[PDB]
């Protein structure tokens, strides 16, 4: 319901190096006080979080146009188990940059060879118990 | 990275190499240009001396 968000993937064969180019964003609903947010949108691999790329902040647009480009030195080979995550923030300067949204890309669905540039739905991200541990027993 | 370079070296010298090709047509063919305009001068000389010489071997055995 947050909006939707236009982005390009592809990949260089002659540098070996994953080319991820965030486009745009839109209808992105308000969480400030002028009735628009000041969004930003952080962009990662999915498989391994390190390094992770942030764009420039925007003030005041439900409309955010980044126009950005990002780099993932990654072989041919492994990238096809790796996925991509792009997350919308919303940028506050006086408390936690509360998430607007995220979108994970499988590598295996994602069909390189010509240049793709898609707009997908925004969905809210994922909070289970902490634990995840058992015990077995027998009772007579 | 290196099958691409590669094959730019390769570029780069046959751009060269295309370079002297045009220098060498252009001399060529001027050459061949002015090769042709005294290929025609032989030919009007030439001409020239074949009614020369028939006129003159008509006067000459017209004295025998
Ligand atoms: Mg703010």
């Amino acid at each position: 319901k947050l909006g939707k968000l236009q982005y390009s993937l592809d990949y260089d064969f002659q540098n070996n190096q994953l080319l991820v180019g965030i486009i745009q964003a839109a209808e992105l609903p308000a969480l400030d006080m002028g009735g628009t947010s000041d969004p930003y949108v952080k962009v990662f691999l999915l498989p391994d979080k390190k390094k992770k790329f942030e764009t420039k902040v925007h003030r005041k647009t439900l409309n955010p146009v980044f126009n950005e480009q990002f780099t993932f030195k990654v072989p041919y080979s492994e990238l096809g188990g790796k996925t991509l995550v792009m997350a919308v923030y919303d940028f506050d300067r006086f408390s936690k940059h509360d998430i607007i949204g995220e979108f994970k890309v499988p590598m295996n669905t994602v069909d390189f060879g010509h240049v793709t540039e898609e707009w997908r739905d925004l969905q809210s991200a994922e909070k289970e118990q902490e634990k995840l541990g058992d015990i077995c027993f027998s009772l007579r | 990275m290196a099958r691409e370079n590669e094959m730019d070296e390769n570029l780069e010298q046959v751009s060269g190499i295309i370079g002297n090709l045009r220098h060498m047509a252009l001399d060529m063919g001027n050459e061949i240009d002015t090769q042709n305009r005294q290929i025609d001068r032989i030919m009007e000389k030439a001409d020239s001396n074949k009614t020369r010489i028939d006129e003159a071997n008509q006067r000459a055995t017209k004295m025998l």
